[PDB]
């Protein structure tokens, strides 16, 4: 008990996981404007791909909604992972 | 030359707990209808910016002495309190002809002001060289507009029919 | 004979998608700029051709007189280095280029019809076959053109505006001295 | 401000069913509102001439393929 | 009172020399008190929420655009109170805070922009507006022009901010082809439920939005508010702000919206997660900003938001200030000066800051518990405004990821605190230079504000209720 | 006053051999290190190291 | 006992005038952590002179 | 077909005309010094451009704004007699706003040209 | 509307994918003030309406400003580095 679970898992739901899943996630969400060469052709690219995708986003929803809810879950992957 | 509107006004509006006078008064009704008081907050920023910058000068000095600042930066600080002592004082007269504040003197002076003029004549709100259209935009432009004292000056000087009273 | 004329703006439209073609391509910046003044020509041409030739002649003093004699100016004094339209460097981009291309023109015809079914709202926008009637009236007794009436709205029914863009030309005079010359003290 | 002026500082082309419009709004409140929709439609349909196009569509097509 | 301080201070700045400039913010500051202070009785203008308008239907007059008015000339008022008055009158604190000739002239501009931006009725005087705030703030940012970074910043910021007008005028342009019309009045229930126009509502929006950090675009302007100056930072990074969410909160065009909640969303998770690995002051500040612009985005989706957008907005305003003042007071202690613009850039360099000055912590931790929303403090009735409006408008997630985002900027709020209650080897003991009384007592009221502004909550909902409803 | 140009060096008799030596030797390499500008400035038809082998022999005269 | 740390627990750089030097130009680290100024008094001695 | 239309566009697709003449006419038979430039010059791959001074492209950048304020004024000309007195004084109002802008200018001595090699102006003082 | 619309896409591209110049930078801003120009132009025409024209001188003495600015930062930066490189804005 005092050690898998009280300094086990109740500290991975709880202080020691979530440190390490923000540090992960802060370090993917810093290292995405990634090329500090030029720093007007990335955000201008962030612009492009915001339009593009939040067009097609809203396409697939009045599609039908829940399609869009697996996209929504993997950008999220793919912008904190 | 004829006077008469284009477009439907309110009649006797409610801008305040006090009754109307004038919804878009003239520039030299709203200087001539000023009370002592107003003449007063004027004097009284005239006096305050000036002596502001040197109550600062007093409390954190530029340099580290304090010294009187220069007659330059009073004189720019006179003209500049002057103006806003004149917008304080034409915004509280043109609140008074709005019905906002108390405008009991106001009332029968512009009562008395408009028996006149009937009397003599002469068409309320005087005649204007323009069209009536542009007697309209005029007012349209200038209706209203103390409330952006904060940004911009804008004033009266047309004489144009649409202030919301009754036609007579 | 009639028809002759009848393309000039499927012509004009044309012109600008080579003309904006050779901006991005063009070697020297300079050819540009060049390039950049012909799509002016062409979008004064087609001003023109719909029945404002005094925007087409606004711009040809304003746009191609003052601003591309100013981008002149510029690359005539400041050294800017330009890398060449390259496979090897800019390939990557064919893939969202044409993704992009494909989604925000589309997009662009769908924005200004109403209709609700998507599909639709493109096939409004191609709807350009029927002709227009002009008849002809006897109400306007003056001689009012476009410049006149825009004189009579911005100086009565639009004056702030006017008096705003005096502010706006203020900062196009202060903030150029604040940044470009050193006050000695 | 420039609302209902032309280019030559006139009416402008779709006036008059803009100014009916105008009336029912002023006559009417935001649960009447809907009394309104008729005189938006013909505004509409004097800007974009959508229902004209729809219409005459029809015609050609039975200029077109009735015939040939 | 505005046009005639830029016009005067054009000519009288133009017959002046560059030691008069201080002198100079120094007098405009006493204007700007002094139109404060006679010109408020406005206020009984709109008695009942009594709307005008004014030049033609170009301009809007209510109780919220004079209030957002009287706030920004309160944040020009602390502003200028930075650039005129000297912190230390030291050769250092001369090499480091000197104003520029232009640079007061660039702020009244664009205030005068921020005020036509939250007054404007029509989409061509919010066009003319916009352009005329973020011209000068290109300008505001580029006026230090010894300073590289600052230069890049400034060209950065012109075109991505060119690029966001071009988004504006598109979606104006669009909405007039669509309805003939330039002004959000002519909309109505009618006009809204039988014209899908939500492309076009949004995308203006977005424009507008973006231009103020909302994600994906942050890092543009976190990484213009990192590489200007302090004293630059301050203002960019809060006016523009106010000016845009305040015309986006009075304007009602994102009513239920799905994608302002997305990117709402969006906005509070990266505001809330990307500030936890900064080590630098002005980027940490920055997500912060970015966090409560989200939760500011929150109530476009509300059609009654006007109390909890100014209280939140006077609070976050109140809170920006004393931070971004608290930052600069502690430059006398810090061991290490990095630049003559930005002398302070690590949060480290913070620590043992309570054996220098202990009070100064103690205002640190005000303000820091503040942004965390602890009570009795002002942040917590901010919170608690926006929680309330956003549960009796149905968003239950959106809840859920406040709360969660309100826990995960505890930490990078906390940072600070936390290096600053720690012990330092090298103490002060001894100084006989002594900081402005002014610049102090601006600090000391803004954190007595924080601290004691809930005595009066019960009369500012009274006065609320007859002047807005 | 009438000031030298670009690359003048006031005349200076040194009063040892020790020291011209480190005044010959530098000359040598500065004439080394500019052949190449000699070649791009004169429309030159031969090599640099022709330049060089051109100087190591008048430096041996 | 003292070692920089940061919000997270993580390792952070006690930044000196130690990497302002030429050898620490001309790395990729994002524009959080990169510790470079370019605006610092210990490389912007000869500017524009 | 217009005489204006004929005129606008037989000046362009003609005037090559003595180009044509002249490249038919005319030897060419190029030299390596008659393709040169100069009686002497030359210049090392040290730059691309000279430094120049401020006014240079103050003059250029400043033509803009005062060249949009005198077309600013063409609807006004354009508009007199409708706006009769209204716009006469708006107008007014915008001259005087874009002369404090030009009273800027002034002052600053923008386009001014500076001289680094000042003349001395400080007298000779010995110490004895 | 499409001469317009597609000037627009074309700069917005043009601006997005340049890893060559700045000049093409403020080129394509300019082209798709020019474009939105256009297409509100061609409204104007149908609708019979000066609004649209009014709005659109307005974008010629803003964007003429904007042009100004830009120019005046560009000399900025260059006054500190001496060379406008491919990156680095
Ligand atoms: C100081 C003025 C003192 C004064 O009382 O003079 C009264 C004088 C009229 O004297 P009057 O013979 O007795 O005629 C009485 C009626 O006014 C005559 O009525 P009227 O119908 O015959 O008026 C005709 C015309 C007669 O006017 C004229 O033609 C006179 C021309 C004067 C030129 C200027 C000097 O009046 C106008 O149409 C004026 C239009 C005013 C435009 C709005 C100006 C207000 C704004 C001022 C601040 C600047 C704006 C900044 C905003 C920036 C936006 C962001 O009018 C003026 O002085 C106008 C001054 C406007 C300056 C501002
Ligand atoms: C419409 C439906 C939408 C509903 C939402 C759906 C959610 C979708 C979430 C997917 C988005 C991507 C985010 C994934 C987390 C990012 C980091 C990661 O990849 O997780 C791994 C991390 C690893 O820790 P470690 O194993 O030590 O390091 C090696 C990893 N290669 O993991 C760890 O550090 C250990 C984790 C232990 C468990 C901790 C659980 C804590 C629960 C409270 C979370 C509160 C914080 C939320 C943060 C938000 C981040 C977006
Ligand atoms: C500024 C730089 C210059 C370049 C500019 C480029 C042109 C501009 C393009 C348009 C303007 C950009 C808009 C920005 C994106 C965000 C738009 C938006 O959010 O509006 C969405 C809105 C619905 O959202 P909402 O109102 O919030 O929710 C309630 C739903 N009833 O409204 C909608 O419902 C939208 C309607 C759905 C249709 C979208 C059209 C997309 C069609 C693409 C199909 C392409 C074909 C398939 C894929 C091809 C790939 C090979
Ligand atoms: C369960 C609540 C909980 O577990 O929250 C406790 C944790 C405490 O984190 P910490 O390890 O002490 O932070 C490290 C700070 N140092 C390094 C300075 C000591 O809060 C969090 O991380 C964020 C809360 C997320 C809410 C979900
Ligand atoms: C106004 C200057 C703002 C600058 C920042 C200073 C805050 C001043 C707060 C007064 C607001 C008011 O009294 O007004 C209440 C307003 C609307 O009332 P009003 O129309 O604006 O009339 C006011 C007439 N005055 C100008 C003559 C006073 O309701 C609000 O939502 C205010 C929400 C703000 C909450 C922050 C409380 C801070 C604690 C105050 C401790 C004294």
């Amino acid at each position: 008990i005092a050690h898998h679970v009280d300094k086990g898992s109740l500290y991975r739901l709880g202080p020691v996981g979530i440190n390490r899943l923000l540090n992960k996630a802060s370090y993917n969400v810093i290292n995405l404007s990634s090329n500090t060469r030029s720093s007007l052709s990335m955000n201008s690219m962030l612009i492009l791909i915001t339009i593009v995708s939040l067009l097609l986003l809203v396409l697939v929803m009045n599609v039908n909604f829940i399609i869009v809810i697996p996209v929504l879950i993997s950008i999220l992957y793919i912008l904190f992972s | 030359s004829s006077s008469t509107p284009l477009v439907k006004t309110s009649v006797n509006y409610s801008y305040g707990d006090y009754p109307l006078i004038d919804a878009d008064p003239h520039f030299k009704r709203v200087v001539g209808y000023m009370r002592p008081s107003d003449y007063g907050v004027i004097g009284l920023a005239t006096a305050a910016l000036p002596a502001g910058i040197c109550f600062a000068e007093w409390l954190d000095p530029v340099k580290g002495k304090f010294a009187r600042p220069s007659v330059k930066f009073l004189r720019v600080a006179t003209m500049l309190g002057f103006a806003v002592g004149f917008g304080a004082a034409y915004a509280r007269s043109s609140l008074r002809f709005f019905g906002v504040t108390e405008n009991a003197r106001e009332y029968k002076k512009d009562e008395a002001q408009m028996a006149a003029r009937k009397a003599a004549g002469l068409e309320p709100y005087g005649t204007s060289s323009l069209t009536p259209e542009l007697q309209e935009i005029a007012a349209k432009n200038s209706a209203h507009s103390i409330a952006g004292l904060f940004i911009f000056p804008w004033f009266n000087f047309v004489n144009h029919p649409y202030h919301g009273r009754e036609q007579k | 004979m009639m028809y002759l004329t009848y393309y000039f703006i499927e012509i004009t439209i044309f012109l600008a998608i080579l003309c904006t073609i050779f901006i991005i391509s063009a070697k020297n910046p300079m050819v540009s700029i060049l390039y950049m003044i012909a799509l002016f020509v062409i979008a004064a041409m087609y001003l023109y051709l719909i029945g404002l030739g005094i925007f087409s002649l606004l711009y040809i003093m304003i746009y191609i007189g003052a601003i591309a004699v100013l981008f002149l100016f510029i690359i005539t004094l400041l050294d800017i280095n330009s890398t060449e339209l390259s496979v090897k460097s800019n390939i990557r981009d064919l893939p969202l280029v044409l993704i992009s291309l494909i989604v925000l023109t589309i997009s662009g015809l769908m924005i200004y019809s109403n209709d609700s079914i998507l599909i639709n709202k493109l096939l409004e926008a191609f709807g350009n076959d029927y002709n227009t009637i002009i008849t002809q009236d006897w109400f306007n007794i003056e001689n009012t053109t476009l410049l006149t009436t825009i004189g009579n709205v911005l100086l009565t029914n639009n004056a702030f505006i006017l008096l705003v863009l005096a502010i706006v030309l203020l900062l196009g005079i202060i903030g150029p001295i604040s940044i470009t010359m050193k006050h000695k003290e | 401000t420039a609302a209902g002026i032309s280019l030559t500082g006139g009416r402008n082309r779709c006036f008059s069913e803009w100014q009916s419009f105008m009336h029912c709004t002023a006559k009417t409140d935001a649960k009447s509102r809907a009394q309104c929709l008729p005189n938006f439609e013909d505004y509409m349909e004097c800007l974009h001439h959508t229902k004209e196009k729809a219409r005459l569509r029809e015609i050609e097509s039975v200029l077109k393929q009735k015939k040939e | 009172m505005l046009i005639l301080a830029i016009i005067s201070l054009i000519t009288f700045v133009s017959m002046s020399k560059l030691s008069d400039n201080r002198a100079i913010i120094r007098l405009i500051n006493i204007y700007l008190i002094l139109v404060l202070v006679l010109d408020s009785f406005l206020y009984l203008l709109f008695l009942n929420n009594q709307t005008y308008t004014v030049m033609g239907e170009l301009l809007i007059f209510n109780s919220f655009t004079f209030y957002i008015d009287m706030l920004i000339y309160f944040i020009m008022i602390v502003i200028s109170s930075l650039y005129g008055y000297n912190l230390y009158n030291n050769n250092l604190y001369k090499t480091l805070f000197e104003p520029k000739k232009e640079l007061i002239i660039l702020f009244l501009i664009n205030i005068l922009g921020a005020l036509l931006i939250v007054h404007s009725n029509d989409f061509i005087t919010l066009f003319v507006a916009i352009e005329l705030q973020s011209y000068s703030i290109y300008l505001i940012t580029a006026i230090y022009n010894s300073s590289y970074k600052a230069s890049k910043a400034s060209m950065l910021y012109f075109f991505m901010g060119g690029i966001l007008s071009i988004l504006i005028a598109y979606s104006i342009n669009t909405y007039y082809s669509v309805l003939n019309s330039y002004t959000l009045h002519s909309l109505d229930s009618l006009i809204i439920n039988t014209l899908d126009l939500n492309l076009i509502l949004i995308a203006l929006s977005l424009g507008l939005l973006f231009k103020i950090g909302i994600a994906p675009l942050h890092k543009w302007l976190i990484s213009i508010y990192e590489n200007t100056p302090i004293l630059i930072t301050i203002y960019i990074s809060l006016i523009p702000k106010i000016s845009i969410l305040s015309y986006l909160v009075l304007s009602n065009i994102s009513i239920n919206s799905l994608v302002i909640s997305i990117l709402a969303i969006l906005t509070l998770l990266v505001g809330s997660v990307g500030g936890l690995l900064q080590i630098k002051i002005k980027r940490l500040l920055a997500f912060s900003g970015l966090t409560n612009a989200g939760y500011m985005m929150l109530l476009l989706l509300l059609n009654n938001n006007e109390f909890s957008y100014l209280y939140y907005i006077t609070q976050y305003s109140i809170s920006h200030l004393a931070i971004f003042m608290i930052i600069i007071f502690s430059i006398y202690y810090i061991n290490y000066i990095n630049n003559q613009y930005n002398p302070i850039i690590y949060v480290n360099q913070l620590k043992g800051l309570i054996h220098d000055n202990a009070y100064l912590v103690l205002s640190m931790a005000i303000v820091v518990f503040s942004f965390i929303g602890i009570p009795p403090l002002l942040g917590f009735f901010g919170k608690l405004n926006i929680l309330m409006s956003i549960l009796n408008n149905g968003y239950y997630f959106i809840s859920i990821v406040l709360i969660v985002a309100s826990l995960i900027s505890a930490l990078y709020y906390l940072y600070l605190l936390n290096v600053s209650i720690q012990d330092k080897n090298n103490i002060l003991i001894n100084s006989n230079e002594t900081v402005s009384s002014v610049l102090s007592y601006i600090l000391s009221s803004l954190i007595i504000l924080i601290t004691f502004g809930f005595i009066y909550n019960s009369l500012i909902i009274d006065i609320f209720n007859v002047y807005f409803n | 006053a009438i000031i030298a140009t670009a690359f003048a060096e006031t005349v200076k008799f040194s009063g040892s051999k020790q020291e011209l030596q480190k005044r010959t030797l530098a000359l040598y390499r500065q004439f080394l290190r500019g052949a190449p500008t000699f070649a791009d400035l004169y429309e030159v038809q031969f090599s640099i190291p022709t330049i060089r082998t051109k100087i190591r022999q008048e430096f041996e005269r | 006992d003292p070692i920089p740390s940061g919000a997270l627990g993580q390792k952070v750089p006690h930044v000196d005038e130690s990497h302002q030097d030429l050898l620490f130009r001309t790395s990729h680290m994002v524009e959080d952590l990169e510790t470079y100024d370019e605006d610092s008094p210990i490389n912007t001695s000869d500017a524009n002179t | 077909m217009n005489t204006f239309i004929i005129f606008i566009i037989l000046i362009p697709i003609v005037g090559f005309a003595l180009l044509a003449v002249n490249i038919l006419l005319a030897v060419y038979k190029p030299y390596n010094e008659k393709l040169g430039a100069f009686e002497c010059g030359l210049t090392s791959f040290n730059q691309t451009r000279l430094a120049f001074n401020a006014a240079f492209i103050l003059v250029a950048i400043l033509f803009l704004p005062f060249d949009l304020e005198i077309s600013t004024l063409l609807p006004y000309v354009m508009s007199i007699y409708l706006v009769s007195n209204y716009g006469f004084t708006i107008v007014l109002l915008f001259l005087l706003i874009l002369i404090i802008g030009f009273v800027y200018e002034i002052n600053t001595n923008a386009l001014k040209i500076n001289k680094h090699n000042k003349p001395n102006t400080d007298s000779l003082i010995y110490k004895l | 509307m499409f001469i317009g619309t597609i000037i627009l896409v074309l700069s917005f591209l043009g601006f997005v994918f340049n890893r060559r110049n700045i000049i093409l930078a403020f080129i394509c801003l300019e082209t798709m003030l020019l474009g939105i120009n256009l297409i509100l132009l061609r409204n104007s025409v149908l609708f019979d309406d000066i609004s649209g024209s009014l709005f659109a001188i307005v974008i010629i003495i803003l964007a003429g400003v904007e042009s100004a600015i830009g120019l005046s930062l560009l000399v900025s930066y260059y006054r500190l580095r001496g060379v406008i490189n491919s990156y680095g804005i």
